[PDB]
């Protein structure tokens, strides 16, 4: 009877979460070469 | 803004040096343009 039911699959990946760690590694290491230099984001602006 | 605008107050700076070295380009072609025998600079 699984012919007749049981949905529809689905090929789907997570790689918005990895992009989404991606991105707030980034913002992470920005942050830290900012702090280093003593050139901070209200400072920058 | 102004801790920004000093990001592009370098750009700023090369340009009004070049502005300066230009109108003296200007001036001295206009000091060689005057003995001439113009009109318009009477």
């Amino acid at each position: 009877g699984a012919l007749n039911n049981a949905g529809k699959g689905m090929i789907e990946t997570n790689i918005g979460n990895y992009i989404q760690q991606q991105i707030n590694l980034l913002e992470f290491i920005k942050m830290e070469m900012a702090d280093v230099a003593g050139i901070s984001k209200q400072r920058e602006g | 803004t102004l801790q920004s605008s000093h990001i592009t107050e370098w750009l700023f700076t090369i340009h009004d040096d070049v502005k300066k070295r230009a109108l003296e380009c200007f001036l001295e072609t206009a000091k060689v343009a005057l003995k001439g025998r113009n009109k318009k600079f009477q």
